[PDB]
């Protein structure tokens, strides 16, 4: 339920 | 329809976020994770996710489930426009398909085959 920021996944 | 995300964050904002985020991204695709109406399941610690878009639906799928922290033995569904989404289809192919207007994916997470 945190939204402040895009988790950037690991390609 | 049933995500929280959407109450709290107008849609031309969305759509604007989604939009800058595509062009500044476009290897990647925005997805927006929630826990399904009614679901009785572990939380997701993060709601907005910026996926490689050549990661298959199973890969972005054991990924959430380890940030849920399941068990082995905890079951996991994914929702998307109604339908459950195939595993060998990649992020990218499944935003391709399923973005909504605002340029974001959204899928909904459950314990159960149930939806509605």
């Amino acid at each position: 339920s945190d939204d402040d920021f895009w988790v950037r996944v690991a390609p | 329809m049933g995500f929280v995300y959407k109450e709290e964050h107008p849609f031309e904002k969305r759509r604007s976020e989604g939009e800058k985020i595509r062009k500044k991204y476009p290897d990647r695709v925005p997805v927006i994770v929630e826990k399904a109406p009614k679901a009785r399941i572990g939380d997701l610690d993060k709601k907005k996710y910026l996926v490689p878009s050549d990661l298959t639906v199973g890969q972005f799928y054991f990924l959430i489930r380890k940030r849920i922290h399941l068990r082995a033995e905890d079951a996991l569904f994914f929702f998307v426009n109604n339908v459950i989404p195939p595993t060998s289809a990649t992020m990218g192919q499944l935003y391709q398909e399923h973005h909504e207007e605002d340029f974001f994916l959204y899928i909904a997470y459950s314990d159960e085959s149930v939806y509605g």
